[PDB]
């Protein structure tokens, strides 16, 4: 009816595919992503889906460079065709002018390949007919601005979050993110915090192959948290969940 | 028969100070034995407290001084309101310079404006690509007039400490954004009697965070 | 590559304090067989602004065209500023310059040298120079051709600089102009006794004079040159 | 069916989508055309939809040339993409005859290009129709060209929601003058057939625009009717519809 | 001009030169003649200063892209190869290459290629490429053992230069040194090749046909 | 479905968007009448014009597309517009190219090709226009060819066009059954344009005058129209016939 | 009020006097049939997506 | 349902209904408010959060250091307009040495819309522009439709409850248009005209975006604490 | 050609996706476990139809590379092309970087083609999931991936794809543990013939079994040595 076409409205007034595209992120695994001015931490629910799945080669945390990282949730196959672009991106600033590119900058970059739906609209090359069914939490550390967390939208707009959780449980964990973030929270305050609220999303036993977590710190890069680490810290989370 | 590029001449001279940094050179513009114009400085600001100079051929040279200047404004629109650095505006020329390579420029490209540590920062570079920093860079086609002098009174080079005989050498002495004033003009002034494409006017810019301020100095007619 | 086929030469130019001259030779010279006469090159675009140009009349009059075309572009939209600050003699040179540039990267150039020159709705005299190679500089005085190093030269006696044009007034220009194209006439072949002048004044604006002749030309000593025998 | 594209076709000869378009130019400003002997006077309704406005300052007359005057109604932008390229048209003819485009072969190459998305469904028709002329060396002439890709001479011509007002009066001022008038006469009769077509718009308040290109009076280049003149013609429709 | 890497027990060690000349004229004794492609590997400048500077920062957008896409530190060969190619593309356009990449691997060993300009890789163990390339190799080749110290190798690399630096025109200006291992290249900083002179005079009892 | 929306064939095997283009030239009403004579070919064709409004000179429907050959078209303006002018630049080109002047019959071919492109496209649209080409060629003499909106064309000893046509043919046939010969026995051209009229008048009812007339004669390797003095000269001459 | 007919009209004039109801007034006021009107429309809508 | 999913259709009434639709972008989004006297324009927008975590959104876009528009519907389409303002702005300052006039700027970015429009697959843009700038001619505001239609007013609003801020803006609007050389005045009227496009929506210093462009005034942004200068 | 046969539907899905796992699972059944020595692949093929010759049909199982093996279920007209584009692909590998592909980049490559028709228009996507497994140059551990139409990649202990991929996956789970792949080779190869032996059975005419040993040591099981152990299992069972 309003959906036939390749771009396409709506007597909403607003795009109707892009509309679907953002009820589909909720289809993917909870993807949360915590940021202090400490670092940012991000958080994934990897899924196991059988105990012969190996889990621990798949995960949602991607770098985009040493000073970016991103956690994506939603339809990963349109996720492949946007970190391929990002990391290309970030390295074009470097060739270019031999400078780190900043957070918002690369976010912006990637929100311009989102709009690409269409096969007659703009001056642009088309080449996709839909839009992409996946949003990225784009973390990362410039020197500009300091620690930044961006929530990108598969529409190809972009928010500044000091905390955002999308995904499945998008909704109850952001409830209770409204109340719990302040900012005297630390990095490691701010690891077991993601923790406590993806257990409350945790479909399964709150573990660490179901779980991946991730820093991103200037001083020694975007670090992926080894199994141990992350079994480590989930354990530390239930004696403290028994200190209430 | 058509000849696709010729020259028009001109002396620069861009000076890394401690804390400053001078970029200079004479505002004489020339084609073989015509004198052009005594008066047009090719030392542009450029926004950001970046002064960029491409010298030798002029249609070549303005056309790197458009293309940079795009850069500047779609650097902030493109980074929203992240500028240049000092080191970002090296890299572009370059990728500019390399842009045409088979059908390349003929100037030589010097930029200068102060670095992070607020210290000065020259770059310079050849004509189809690759920079590296400098202290002292003189280009132009009185280059090898003026740069052997600026070694001597900046770097102390072939100068050894009085009363040791050369068994200890001559250190660096921090230098002075007026102690850098009489460098340029001694230069200039024995640039003009003993080269000419010298002559008319210098001026010079000097570059902090501070500001830029412009002086400008007459010069021998020939 | 490209070959010059029909040429013209020489035009002069000079500011002062309220205006400029800009005047020309008229004669299209084919090599030393000169096949057009009285072939202006003063071309006037807008009412306040003379683009003086010489080299090739084939580029000459394929730019003629565009040069009309910038005026017809200004006065679509724009009913308060179709030249009153649409045009200028900043945005004409401008206009001229990345032509050439395109065509030298092209290497098949507009084989010109260009003078653009005119009095700006800021009210300041304008000056400005552009060729095949396409260089561009400002000048106090400026000239084409074989006036490029004969002309300007008589003309840098008076104004030296730009801050000796209100010590020039119209006068003294309009001498030094005359003076100047009646030396052109003598020690060139490729300049006649047309010439055709144009004051940019910004109390009377385009005030252009056509068919000028030399007048108190000596040829009175060349009887006493006499024989090697 | 037949009516979901314009290269559908019906056995009733209609073409739909093409009918449905002059609508919107039925719903446009009022806006004529009046030949006359040394040239050309348009004049547009131009609404004044608020206070808010600048008068004056938004046109719907573009010149194309030195000397041809357009005007057109229906959708704005629709419209200005039709003059634009034409503007290119205009251009083109100069470039190649080096002349000036006469009327007759300007009204011929936009016709063509009208045509061209009547005949394809993956381009969307035009709808809007331009008034046109000018003074040429064929001497002075009168287009309007419709959306069809139609047009013809016209001795008068009019379009917009007053233009049954308008070409009633035509006919009157044809039959004042069966020998036609005066370029500089017909500024103050422009006015007046703008005024009574604004009893069709009498629920909205007006400005008034006049535009020649004539030879008696601006030497066949188009210019805009102005200052004391356009108050003259004003104070003219002012008493005779008094 | 004179670029060498030579193979030994504790790796690398790369040593040039600095002076690049324009001609008669020197532009330079300042132009470094290490192009880091990336912290594990370099690359000499040799031949054209522009072209061999240039797509050697762009042979680091490729390491970067190597080290995204397949989440592994570049082998040496991949480097070199990538870098091959491109120049074979360029192959009479005029443009002139010549690069030692070297690196250090857990699956390849310390490897040098010398990539050039006509599309010629070539895998090897020492490699001395210039105009001064054979004043440099004498010293250096006879001297030259696979067992050897860093120390040794340090003083050796030093010393070739300095031989090059003698006797060619377009060589001298400074020194600068690398050490190569596998967690990297160390740097072991800039010598002038006039300093330097005096103190191997003295050390060795070498350059005897100066007069002092 | 769409056997009817767009150029493919129907289980009946006729196309009726095809049919559709011939069902809008006669809407126009414009009737047409085309005659050989002994030297010449004359066509006369409508010009009603009811309003003061238009200018009658610049309503037209014979358009020349040679120096030598005319068109006159029956049905809407736009479409005829767009056929002259693709007619008139293949005339152009055959000159260019062949080193002569387009034939009417080849022009007529050529013009016949394009629409059966036009009706094989099943987006582009056929240019719904009758075009009747009158010449005077010196290898074919007075000749008609007239190619309809299909592509199809044939050659012709005379024709008409319009809604009213039938009764035009009536005249026609009765000319050339009592002459018996396929052309007009008249060695003047200004009597087949007499002839003409007289004919016009006959078969539709209609008294004309002329701002009605229009009138395109092909005479042998000039190609002119009458103006409408000149029409009104022939219009008095029925009278002293 | 643009493009309304009496039944879209009818909804603004109704709508007023319920926030009238609300609000606890006995004079409907200006201002309520103001609010009346966006309620028709196509907003009420104070969303952020990607259409603010 | 036949001429509300093409884009290439008429419409029985003259129209299109994509248009018309695209207009409701304008109607749901976010609103913003110019006004002008002679001598500066002024852009005052209310930008909107999502949520407390969530930053506000820039409703304001600077396009040059003497142009700035500001969008009041679709987001990515204003990627695209923006983009290619600034392109048009670099080719008017290469070719013609000249900064690009406001006016000659709406009349590309109209027909820019007006192609996409007539072609199929295509779309109208449902971002609303308020285009603001100091040409050569003074001030001057533009009002972007969907349509692309540009109209020049000294005084306009778009988005959510433009009607009472154009009924404050008619009342004051020849005291605005009289005051020149006070930017500050023309400033503080615009806060008080988006005063009346709220709703209990209220106004905060981080809900305030302003921007001017003046005779002598670049074109600035101004937020934070530099709009707490004005609450 | 753009006109979209991919379209976003209002479930947040692409119809074509859904239709395209739904003839996979209608294709013949690919069973991967791997040992800690070895990966195996055996397949279901349809060699029960007599008057075939298959020695000149096609396998189920194509090598990609020296030690890269490819396995797939759905459409047999589709595989083909992702069989020559995987193989062109490596080859290229090899040219440019030097060494043979890894694992992981030819499961990302493979992905990246289904990919690609997904979002783009006038063009649809596969109907075909495959299971590549193999050795990396100078490794010994194995690898067994599984890609999916959708363009999505997942490693995995032991998986299976085809019809009863349900059936076989359960059986998985209380023979083969996370913990402990099979020992040996041999307990590896037995383990995927009992898998088989559930749903295709009829002997070891229907039974493949490829057994890739590390760096490029690629040997088929004839159905000689099939038949040995089917009759083991058998009597033990």
């Amino acid at each position: 009816e309003y959906d036939r076409g390749v771009s396409t409205f709506s007597p909403e007034g607003r795009l109707f595919q892009v509309e679907y595209s953002l009820e589909a992120i909720k289809l993917g695994s909870t993807a949360i992503g915590i940021a202090t001015k400490e670092g940012v931490v991000l958080g994934v629910e990897k899924r196991a889906t059988s105990p012969l799945l190996e889990s621990d080669s798949i995960e949602k945390i991607v770098e985009i460079d040493r000073h970016i990282g991103c956690a994506m949730s939603g339809l990963t196959a349109d996720a492949r065709s946007m970190i391929e672009h990002a990391r290309t991106a970030a390295v074009t600033h470097n060739l270019y002018y031999d400078e780190d590119i900043n957070v918002e900058s690369l976010t912006q970059s990637v929100c311009d390949l989102a709009l690409r739906f269409g096969e007659g609209a703009s001056g642009e090359e088309r080449l996709m007919s839909r839009p992409f069914g996946v949003a990225l939490l784009i973390a990362g550390h410039d020197a500009d601005d300091g620690y930044q967390l961006f929530h990108a939208e598969p529409s190809g707009t972009f928010y500044r979050y000091n905390a955002k959780a999308i995904g499945s449980g998008s909704e109850g964990a952001q409830a209770e993110l409204l109340n719990e973030w302040h900012s005297s929270l630390t990095l490691k305050e701010a690891e077991l915090l993601v923790l406590k609220i993806l257990k409350q999303v945790m479909e399964e036993k709150l573990d660490e192959n179901n779980a991946q977590l991730s820093c991103i710190t200037k001083q020694d890069g975007f670090k992926i948290y080894d199994n141990e680490k992350t079994a480590e810290l989930i354990k530390e989370l239930k004696e403290k969940e028994a200190a209430e | 028969q058509f000849n696709p590029y010729g020259d028009n001449g001109g002396t620069i001279l861009g000076i890394a100070g401690e804390d400053f940094a001078v970029l200079a050179g004479d505002t004489r513009n020339i084609t073989d034995y015509s004198i052009n114009s005594r008066y047009e400085p090719k030392v542009f600001d450029c926004g950001d407290n970046i002064v960029m100079s491409a010298n030798g051929f002029a249609a070549d040279g303005d056309a790197l001084v458009k293309r940079f200047k795009n850069s500047v404004k779609w650097y902030h629109f493109d980074h929203n309101d992240k500028k240049l650095s000092i080191n970002s505006a090296a890299r572009n020329i370059q990728h500019l310079l390399y842009g045409k390579r088979f059908f390349p420029y003929y100037v030589h490209t010097i930029i200068a404006g102060l670095d992070e540590d607020g210290k000065g920062a020259v770059y310079s570079f050849d004509p189809v690509g690759s920079y590296e920093r400098e202290q002292c860079r003189a280009g132009g086609a009185a280059a090898s007039l003026i740069m052997p002098f600026l070694d001597n009174q900046v770097n102390f080079k072939n100068q050894y400490e009085p009363g040791t005989n050369g068994k200890v050498k001559k250190p660096l002495k921090y230098l002075s954004v007026e102690e850098v004033i009489k460098l340029v003009r001694d230069s200039f002034t024995s640039a003009t009697e003993r080269h000419i494409q010298v002559g008319d006017g210098l001026e010079i810019l000097i570059v902090t965070k501070d500001g830029v301020r412009k002086e400008f100095y007459e010069l021998k007619r020939d | 590559t490209q070959q010059p086929i029909v040429t013209g030469t020489s035009v002069i130019s000079m500011k002062y304090d309220n205006g400029v001259i800009i005047a020309a030779d008229n004669l299209g010279s084919y090599g030393s067989l000169l096949r057009f006469n009285g072939v202006e090159r003063l071309i006037p675009v807008g009412d306040n602004t003379v683009v003086g140009i010489s080299g090739d009349i084939s580029d000459m009059q394929h730019i003629e065209r565009l040069l009309k075309d910038l005026v017809t572009e200004n006065a679509y939209d724009n009913p308060l500023a179709d030249a009153e600050e649409a045009l200028e003699p900043s945005y004409i040179f401008e206009y001229l310059a990345t032509v050439m540039y395109q065509r030298r990267s092209k290497m098949n150039p507009l084989w010109n040298a260009i003078i653009v020159a005119g009095v700006q709705s800021n009210g300041d005299q304008f000056l400005r120079y552009v060729n095949l190679l396409g260089v561009t500089y400002s000048s106090p005085t400026l000239a084409t051709g074989f006036g490029a190093h004969m002309a300007n030269p008589l003309l840098r006696k008076v104004v030296d600089r730009e801050s000796d044009i209100p010590k020039t007034t119209v006068q003294v220009a309009e001498e030094a102009i005359v003076n100047a194209m009646r030396v052109l006439y003598y020690r060139d072949a490729r300049s006649s006794r047309n010439f055709s002048l144009a004051i940019i004044d910004k109390n009377t604006g385009l005030t252009f004079k056509k068919n000028l002749q030399v007048e108190n030309m000596k040829w009175d000593f060349a009887k006493d040159i006499k024989g090697y025998g | 069916g037949y009516d979901l594209s314009n290269s559908v076709f019906s056995p009733d000869g209609r073409n739909f989508q093409v009918e449905y378009a002059v609508k919107a130019v039925e719903n446009g400003t009022t806006s004529i055309g009046i030949k006359c002997n040394d040239g050309v006077v348009f004049a547009v309704e131009k609404l004044i939809t608020s206070k808010l406005l600048v008068p004056q300052k938004n046109v719907k007359i573009q010149v194309v040339d030195r000397h041809i005057g357009c005007v057109y109604s229906g959708l704005i932008p629709d419209g200005r993409h039709l003059v634009n390229r034409g503007r290119e048209e205009a251009a083109s003819f100069k470039k190649l005859y080096k002349t000036p485009i006469p009327i007759p072969a300007f009204a011929d190459r936009l016709g063509q290009y009208v045509q061209a998305h009547t005949l394809y469904n993956s381009v969307r028709p035009f709808g809007v129709s331009t008034i046109f002329g000018g003074v040429d060396k064929n001497g002075a002439h009168l287009y309007m060209l419709e959306p069809s890709g139609s047009y013809w001479g016209y001795k008068g011509a009019a379009t917009g929601k007053g233009r049954q007002s308008a070409k009633a009066e035509l006919e009157k001022l044809v039959d004042h003058h069966p020998e036609g008038l005066s370029a500089r006469e017909a500024v103050k009769q422009a006015a007046k057939i703008i005024y009574l077509a604004h009893e069709d718009n009498k629920e909205k308040d007006f400005e008034l625009e006049i535009s020649w290109c004539s030879l008696s009076e601006t030497n066949g280049l188009h210019k805009f009717v102005k200052g004391d003149l356009l108050q003259e013609a004003i104070d003219f429709a002012q008493k005779e519809i008094n | 001009t004179t670029t060498l890497a030579f193979r030994f027990q504790g790796g690398i060690i790369v040593a040039v030169d600095s002076r690049a000349t324009a001609g008669n004229w020197v532009a330079s004794q300042t132009v470094k003649k290490v192009i880091e492609i990336n912290p594990f590997l370099l690359g000499t400048m040799a031949g054209g200063a522009a072209d061999c500077q240039f797509w050697e920062t762009w042979l680091g957008s490729q390491c970067r892209l190597h080290e995204l896409r397949e989440k592994e530190r570049i082998s040496v060969a991949a480097a070199s190869k990538i870098l091959s190619n491109l120049v074979y593309q360029y192959k009479g356009a005029g443009l002139s290459m010549g690069t030692m990449i070297c690196g250090y691997t857990r699956k390849e060993g310390p490897t040098i290629y010398y990539v050039d300009s006509d599309g010629t890789r070539l895998k090897g163990d020492i490699f001395c490429v210039g105009s001064g390339q054979t004043f440099a190799y004498g010293v250096l080749d006879s001297n030259y053992k696979w067992d050897l110290s860093v120390e040794d190798a340090l003083y050796l690399g030093k010393r070739s230069i300095l031989a090059a630096a003698h006797r060619d025109a377009y060589s001298g200006g400074s020194v600068n040194l690398y050490h190569v291992t596998e967690d990297g290249w160390i740097y072991h900083g800039n010598h002038d090749v006039g300093e330097l002179f005096w103190k191997v005079k003295e050390e060795e009892g070498s350059f005897n046909n100066v007069i002092g | 479905g769409y056997d009817r929306h767009i150029t493919i064939f129907s289980p009946e095997g006729r196309l009726y968007q095809v049919e559709y283009a011939f069902k809008a030239t006669n809407q126009t009403n414009i009737n047409s009448l085309a005659v050989r004579g002994k030297d010449c070919t004359v066509v006369i064709s409508q010009k009603k014009v009811p309003d003061k409004l238009l200018d009658p000179t610049t309503v037209s429907y014979i358009f020349c597309i040679s120096r030598t050959i005319g068109m006159v078209v029956n049905g809407p303006i736009p479409d005829a517009r767009n056929a002259a002018l693709r007619a008139k630049a293949e005339a152009a080109e055959f000159r260019y190219k062949y080193g002569y002047d387009m034939p009417c019959d080849v022009l007529a071919k050529r013009m016949a090709n394009l629409s059966q492109i036009y009706t094989q496209r099943a987006y582009m649209r056929p240019l719904g226009v009758i075009l009747t080409f009158v010449s005077v060629d010196e290898e074919l003499g007075p000749s008609i060819y007239k190619t309809d909106p299909a592509g199809y064309y044939v050659g012709y000893k005379a024709t008409a066009t319009g809604p009213k046509q039938q009764e035009i043919t009536t005249n026609l046939e009765n000319h050339f059954k009592k002459s018996k010969i396929d052309h007009i026995n008249e060695e003047s051209w200004e009597k087949v344009v007499e002839f003409a009229i007289t004919h016009m008048i006959d078969a539709l009812g209609t008294e004309f005058s002329k701002n009605d007339l229009e009138v395109g004669v092909a005479t042998k390797d000039k190609f002119f129209t009458l103006s409408a003095e000149n029409i009104e000269e022939r219009l008095v001459a029925i009278a002293e016939q | 009020t643009d493009e309304f007919n009496g039944a879209q009209l009818k909804a603004v004039t109704v709508e007023a006097g319920m926030i009238a109801l609300r609000n606890g007034q006995s004079s409907v006021k200006h201002e309520d049939f103001v609010e009346g009107i966006s309620e028709v429309q196509a907003r009420k809508s104070k969303s952020v997506s990607f259409y603010a | 349902n036949n001429y509300d999913g093409d884009t290439v259709t008429f419409s029985p009434t003259g129209r299109l209904f994509q248009v018309e639709y695209a207009l409701e972008a304008i109607k749901q989004g976010s609103v913003t408010v110019g006004l002008r006297s002679n001598t500066h324009a002024v852009l005052v927008a209310l930008k909107r959060n999502a949520d407390e975590l969530s930053s506000y959104q820039k409703k304001i876009i600077k396009c040059d250091e003497h142009m700035g528009l500001s969008l009041a519907g679709l987001a990515p389409d204003a990627r695209v307009l923006s983009n290619y303002l600034r392109q048009q702005c670099n080719y008017s300052s290469l070719v013609f040495n000249r900064k690009l006039a406001v006016e000659r700027a709406g009349h590309l970015l109209c027909d820019k819309a007006q192609k996409n429009t007539q072609s199929y697959g295509g779309r109208p843009y449902g971002v609303g522009l308020l285009i603001i700038g100091y040409d050569k001619s003074g001030a001057h505001l533009l009002e972007f439709q969907p349509s692309g239609n540009v109209t020049e007013l000294y005084g306009t609003a778009i988005g959510a409850r433009s009607q009472g801020a154009k009924t404050y803006l008619e009342r004051t609007l020849d005291t605005f248009i009289k005051i020149d050389g006070n930017p500050d005045e023309l400033i503080k009227a615009g806060v008080e005209a988006i005063s009346q496009s709220l709703r209990d929506e209220s106004l905060t210093v981080d809900n305030l975006s302003i921007a001017i462009v003046g005779k002598d005034t670049p074109f600035t942004i101004y937020d934070g604490e530099a709009v707490a200068k004005y609450i | 050609y753009d006109r979209a046969l991919s379209i976003f539907s209002p479930d947040g899905h692409i119809f074509q996706v859904e239709y395209a796992l739904e003839a996979v699972k209608r294709g013949t059944c690919a069973v991967g476990v791997k040992g800690k020595n070895c990966v195996v692949l055996g397949c279901e093929r349809r060699s029960t139809l007599k008057l075939q010759d298959t020695r000149i049909t096609p396998s189920k199982v194509s090598k990609i590379d020296s030690h890269v093996v490819l396995s797939f279920s759905g459409l047999n007209a589709d595989s083909r092309i992702l069989i020559e584009k995987a193989r062109v692909e490596a080859q290229s590998h090899r040219l440019t970087l030097e060494d043979p592909v890894t694992v992981e980049y030819l499961t990302r490559y493979v992905a990246g083609v289904q990919q690609r028709y997904t979002q783009s228009g006038g063009v649809r996507p596969f109907g075909v999931s495959t299971l590549i497994a193999g050795f990396d140059p100078r490794d010994d551990e194995p690898k067994l991936y599984q890609t999916e139409p959708s363009g999505i990649y997942s490693s995995w202990s032991a998986q299976t794809i085809g019809r009863n991929s349900k059936t076989v996956r359960e059986f998985l789970e209380k023979n083969y543990d996370r913990k402990e792949p099979p020992a040996t080779v041999e307990e590896c190869v037995k383990l995927t013939v009992r898998s088989l032996l559930e749903v295709v059975q009829t002997g070891a005419k229907n039974i493949e079994i490829t057994v890739v040993k590390p760096d490029s040591d690629i040997v088929a099981l004839s159905s000689e040595e099939i038949n040995q152990y089917v009759t083991q299992i058998e009597q033990e069972k």
